[PDB]
């Protein structure tokens, strides 16, 4: 039902930092997920949990999350990761469980 | 007629006008079955016919059954073993079994040798707590 | 390598139904639950279907529930999703995905299939 | 509400004054069992639950302990130790109307007698017959809720009773709900007669060590005299000492 | 709405022994020093209880499944938990615990305590999903999978938990017995910490009154709600629920029985007896006293309890002509009554009162209530 707000697009230059924020009511109670689509590619996790890595994926991509809102930073903007990043939270509140998702950023290095 | 006991078969004859029979007339001994028409007579399912010899509680908790005026291979029947709980089947047979003229006494162990009397059972029976440590008779 | 690969992905008329068979290979598919996620060209990702590790439990998104079912063959390690009545809305790159969390409130997508583009040709 | 899903209304924490209900209602039938009527006023009662439906008035007479009918069966079964009130009014003024009113259901069919104080609101096909019913109604079965039927121009034995089944508990727990009776002060070590929550006595009080339970009230060890009440407007508990020293 | 779990392949049974344990207090009235006795429904002392830990892992894979039987409610029940993380919550009262009959729910959340009595449509594996908060993790959200569907409510109560927050070898032993007696459900308990006694422990605590609910409804078969912080979408491999189910339950079926309480100088109960156990405990309770003399005494029968009736009635097919009784077109004057024979019949009055309403119906020398449980010899109208 609640829906997360995900900005439209971001630009950062190489060499840098590029946090992103996506805020709900229910992401200060709920976890959250962010997934990598690159351009042609499927969608592949990247932090989940809010904070925890999964292996394969490069330690510049760290995550944490402030109350309402949760952030995804890079530390070091590389060509590589210009891609589409997702928010992922679920809401129990219906019968049965939902899963919700974002806009989408169009992060251009 | 409503009730709780126990029914045997009577060898008793009833007039054709009679249905119920009351010797004692405080307490129906025999009845006619109305279905099948044999007549089956009613004895009371509690047997309080039994005497429990102990010691004391402070000496020790185990104790005696004298049950009385029945035969020692009847007790089974009589208390309605399969139907008690399985503490009171220790009691209902065992090796520890001796049968009195007073009656059948089980949870004592009988001795061939004589001591003075202590707890008196009857007929000439007696019963004591000594030894590991076990109730005689 | 816990791959996903689905097939059965082609343009259709509205009103036809089409069945998408996502294989599975490189894991236990019994143990693990799986969904579909289709993402429309040029907007986000959304979610449609669930099913249970055994198959026994399945929902849908309210956009389309009862107009797809979801069933799973533990036997063949294949997934599928079998549509009936598409309408416009429903063109889409399908995605199978494997559930991947052991906790009840909460779950995410480790891993994701290629996908399959279903068109609907008006 | 009816007589097949009766209403169960709590009464607590108030007076239990019922003489004003003198003026309004003329109630055609008020039964005390356990309890007389004339020392209903000087009482306290621990719970007390109204179970009030409307029945017939040929089936007043079976909202007794003991009684057997339709309602004692079917519909409301009162206990055998029953302690409590039930109270009667005609109300064809009220329930009735011209041309029938239907609104009122009772139970004609149920497979086993009720058990007190049990409603069954279930409305299952009743196989009378050998053949299963299957859910349908038709020969040899019968749906088991019909309507009362009331009219004004009915019989009194077929004109609308309303009934309030007043179920108390006496002299057991802590009392929320007391008589008109006004309250006085406690004098404490001397022979008086006493009334503490309904326990009328006569004797001696004196201050007690012992300590009761949040639901425990009265005290007997013996089981035959209450030694020990616990007073209800301030919270210590007095032992009550028999007022005849016979010992002389 | 309900989520369908596996099937529970009826798992053989398994006993073990509850020594002394289920005794509640039968009355409020406070006793000190005193020995009463009670003769009331009660759980018979040393009897074989049925233990069934809240999940099983039983399969050669590995698989974890609730063992949530539906049980029997036979004149009572003793429902005695030893767990240390809530995974039990609660139960169910019921018939046919569908939507034909009404039912009890008793389901305990973090903060208060839900009893219903509706027409609730169960499903076949009633639990609650337990999933902790992302950053607190001081209580546990509930989400309620119990019930499809819920009408004709007549009964609610809230009030403090049944249940203790239990948020690592400290288990406690919760103990409640359930009666349905007279339309009132009457519920008793007591909590007590346990300590590495991995079944139920030896000792006496005696269970105080909780609540008596004035349900009025007809209860036979219960089951337990258990909690599952696990997830049915993706089973983990292990330790995705709560240890392979130390947590367990026992269930005691309580019997018609004679118990001599001994109430202590502070109130409490703090020893019983069973009159049917053992010879030493007859005499206990013949003497009324808890410790016997040396020597032989005379016992009164309290071992033998019957637990099946039967019925013989003559073989009668007919129903009685009491349409020809009371429904006749005329009837004869007072002062000439008309006085007819009725035999070779069966007497049923419950066709009687389908068309018929009596405005008088007084019964002399006999109950009307026994009337049914009767043979007469004549009869006259
Ligand atoms: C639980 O299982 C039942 C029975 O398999 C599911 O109910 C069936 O659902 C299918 C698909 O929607 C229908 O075709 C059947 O008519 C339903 N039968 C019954 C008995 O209702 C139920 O949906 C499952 N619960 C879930 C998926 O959570
Ligand atoms: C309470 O509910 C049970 C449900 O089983 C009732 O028991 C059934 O009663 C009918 C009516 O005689 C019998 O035909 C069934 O064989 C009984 N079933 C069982 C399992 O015993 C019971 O009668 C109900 N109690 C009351 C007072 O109505
Ligand atoms: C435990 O359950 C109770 C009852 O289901 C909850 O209490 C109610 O919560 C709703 C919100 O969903 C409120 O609107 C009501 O006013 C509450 N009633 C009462 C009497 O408190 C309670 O919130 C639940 N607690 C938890 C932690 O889930
Ligand atoms: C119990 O709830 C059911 C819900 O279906 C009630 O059934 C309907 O109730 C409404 C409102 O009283 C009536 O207008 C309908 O005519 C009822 N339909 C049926 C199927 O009877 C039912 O009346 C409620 N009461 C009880 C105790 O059964
Ligand atoms: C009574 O009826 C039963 C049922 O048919 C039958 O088995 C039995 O023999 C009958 N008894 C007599 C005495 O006719
Ligand atoms: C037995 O009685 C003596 C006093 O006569 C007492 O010291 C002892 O503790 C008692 N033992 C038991 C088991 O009651
Ligand atoms: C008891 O039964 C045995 C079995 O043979 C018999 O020898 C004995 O005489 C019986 N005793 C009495 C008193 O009937
Ligand atoms: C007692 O006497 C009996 C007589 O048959 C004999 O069998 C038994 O062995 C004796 N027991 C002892 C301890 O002397
Ligand atoms: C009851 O009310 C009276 C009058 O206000 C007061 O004096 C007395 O203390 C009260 N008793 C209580 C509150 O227990
Ligand atoms: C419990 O069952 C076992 C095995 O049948 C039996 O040995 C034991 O005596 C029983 N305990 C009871 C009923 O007290
Ligand atoms: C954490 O839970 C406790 C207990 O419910 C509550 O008092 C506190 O406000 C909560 N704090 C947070 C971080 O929500
Ligand atoms: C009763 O409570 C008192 C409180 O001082 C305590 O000393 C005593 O041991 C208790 N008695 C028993 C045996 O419960
Ligand atoms: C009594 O007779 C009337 C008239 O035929 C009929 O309507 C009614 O159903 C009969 N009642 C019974 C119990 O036979």
């Amino acid at each position: 039902s609640y829906e997360l707000t995900q900005p439209p697009s971001v630009s950062v230059s190489p060499g840098q930092t590029a946090r992103i924020t996506c805020s709900a009511d229910a992401l200060a109670k709920q976890y959250a997920y962010w997934y990598q689509q690159k351009p042609g590619q499927a969608p592949v996790l990247v932090i989940y949990k809010d904070s925890e890595r999964p292996s394969g994926i490069p330690e510049r991509f760290s995550g944490s999350s402030s109350g309402t809102t949760v952030t995804l930073t890079i530390s070091g903007v590389q060509a590589e990761d210009e891609a589409d990043y997702y928010c992922q939270s679920t809401d129990n509140s219906g019968t049965y469980p939902n899963w919700v998702f974002g806009g989408g950023t169009k992060l251009t290095v | 007629l409503t009730g709780t006991g126990v029914l045997t078969e009577s060898n008793k004859k009833f007039l054709p006008f009679q249905q119920f029979g009351r010797d004692i007339a405080d307490t129906t001994d025999a009845v006619r079955d109305p279905q099948t028409l044999e007549i089956l007579d009613i004895t009371p399912c509690s047997f309080g016919g039994v005497s429990v010899i102990t010691p004391g509680t402070n000496t020790s908790n185990q104790v005696a059954v004298l049950y009385q005026d029945v035969n020692c291979t009847e007790v089974p029947v009589a208390i309605h073993a399969d139907q008690l709980t399985p503490t009171w089947r220790v009691y209902s047979t065992g090796s520890n079994v001796f049968q009195t003229r007073a009656g059948c006494l089980i949870g004592a162990e009988h001795v061939n040798n004589s001591y003075e009397c202590d707890i008196p059972i009857g007929a000439g029976i007696c019963a004591s707590y000594q030894t590991s440590q076990s109730i005689i008779a | 390598q816990v791959q996903l690969v689905e097939s059965g992905g082609g343009v259709v008329q509205p009103g036809r139904s089409l069945r998408l068979s996502c294989a599975a290979s490189g894991f236990t598919f019994s143990s693990y639950g799986m969904h579909w996620v289709r993402q429309a060209p040029g907007k986000g990702l959304e979610w449609v279907a669930v099913i249970s590790y055994d198959g026994s439990n399945k929902h849908y998104a309210d956009s389309v529930k009862g107009r797809f079912t979801i069933s799973r063959d533990n036997s063949k390690n294949t997934l599928y999703l079998q549509m009936n009545s598409l309408r416009a809305e429903d063109t889409a790159v399908y995605y199978c995905a494997k559930d991947s969390g052991y906790n009840y409130g909460y779950s995410w997508f480790d891993p994701w299939g290629q996908g399959t583009l279903v068109t609907v040709s008006s | 509400a009816s007589v097949y899903a009766w209403n169960r209304k709590r009464i607590s924490n108030c007076v239990a004054d019922y003489s004003v209900l003198y003026n309004s209602a003329s109630f055609s039938t008020f039964k005390c069992y356990g309890v007389s009527p004339t020392k209903l006023n000087d009482l306290c009662f621990t719970n007390v639950y109204a179970d009030s439906f409307v029945i017939r008035g040929d089936e007043v007479r079976q909202i007794a302990p003991g009684q057997t009918g339709k309602i004692a069966d079917y519909n409301y079964k009162l206990p055998d130790d029953f302690t409590g009130c039930v109270i009667a009014w005609n109300s064809n003024n009220l329930d009735s109307k011209v041309g029938g009113n239907y609104n009122y259901l009772y139970r004609l069919f149920r497979k086993s007698n009720l058990k007190p104080f049990e409603r069954d609101i279930s409305t299952e096909i009743y196989q009378a017959g050998s053949t299963p019913c299957n859910g349908v109604e038709g020969f040899n079965c019968y749906f088991p809720l019909q309507s009362y039927g009331f009219q004004p121009t009915n019989g009194v034995g077929y004109q609308p009773y309303r009934v309030v089944v007043l179920s108390f508990e006496l002299l057991h727990a802590p009392a929320t709900v007391c008589g008109p009776k006004k309250s006085t002060n406690l004098v404490k070590n001397k022979c008086v007669n006493f009334n503490f929550n309904g326990l009328t006595g006569t004797g001696v009080l004196t201050e007690s060590n012992k300590k009761f339970l949040p639901f425990q009230q009265f005290g007997r060890d013996i089981a035959d005299t209450t030694d020990a009440v616990r007073d209800p407007q301030t919270l210590e508990i007095l032992d009550i000492t028999p007022c005849s020293f016979g010992g002389v | 709405q309900c989520v369908n779990l596996t099937t529970r392949t009826q798992l053989p049974p398994a006993y073990t022994n509850s020594f002394t344990r289920g005794v509640y207090y039968p009355d409020k009235v406070f006793r000190s020093s005193v020995l009463h006795s009670t003769q009331d429904l009660f759980l018979p002392f040393f009897s074989n209880v049925t233990w069934f830990h809240a999940i099983h892992v039983s399969g050669t894979n590995g698989t974890k499944r609730f063992d949530n039987p539906v049980l029997p409610f036979n004149d009572g029940v003793y429902f005695a938990s030893t767990e240390k993380s809530n995974i039990i919550r609660g139960w169910i009262f019921g018939t046919t615990l569908d939507s034909k009959t009404q039912s009890l729910l008793i389901v305990n959340n973090a903060t208060n305590v839900v009893i219903k009595v509706c027409e609730f449509q169960f499903c076949n594996d009633p639990f609650l999903g337990v999933y902790y908060h992302k950053n607190n993790k001081s209580w546990m959200e509930s989400e309620f999978r119990v019930y499809s569907s819920a009408n004709n409510c007549t009964f609610e109560y809230v009030s403090q938990p049944f249940l203790m927050d239990l948020e690592g070898n400290f288990k406690n032993l919760r103990e409640f017995v359930f009666k349905n007696i007279d339309g009132y459900f009457k519920i008793y308990s007591k909590h007590t910490p346990i300590n590495l006694v991995r079944d139920l422990p030896q000792g006496f605590s005696a269970l105080e009154p909780l609540v008596d609910l004035p349900i009025g409804i007809n209860i036979t078969r219960f089951q337990t709600l258990l909690a599952l912080h696990r997830s049915y979408l993706t089973p983990g491999d292990s330790s995705s629920g709560w240890t392979a189910g130390a947590a367990a339950y026992y269930v005691g079926y309580l019997q018609p029985r004679t118990f001599l309480l001994k109430y202590n100088e502070n109130g409490t109960i703090t020893d019983a007896v069973d009159c049917a156990l053992d010879p030493l405990s007859e005499t206990k309770c013949t003497l009324k006293s808890f410790t016997v003399e040396k020597g032989i005494y005379q016992t009164s029968n309290f071992r033998v309890q019957p637990t099946e009736s039967i019925v013989r009635f003559p073989n009668i097919t007919n129903l009685c002509p009491f349409g020809e009784v009371f429904n006749a077109t005329r009837f004869a004057s007072v002062y000439a009554w008309n006085r007819k024979r009725i035999s070779n019949c069966v007497a049923d009055y419950s066709v009687l009162y389908n068309s018929a309403s009596f405005s008088t119906f007084k019964c002399y020398g006999v109950s009307p209530t026994k009337l049914n449980d009767l043979c007469f010899t004549n009869v006259y109208a």
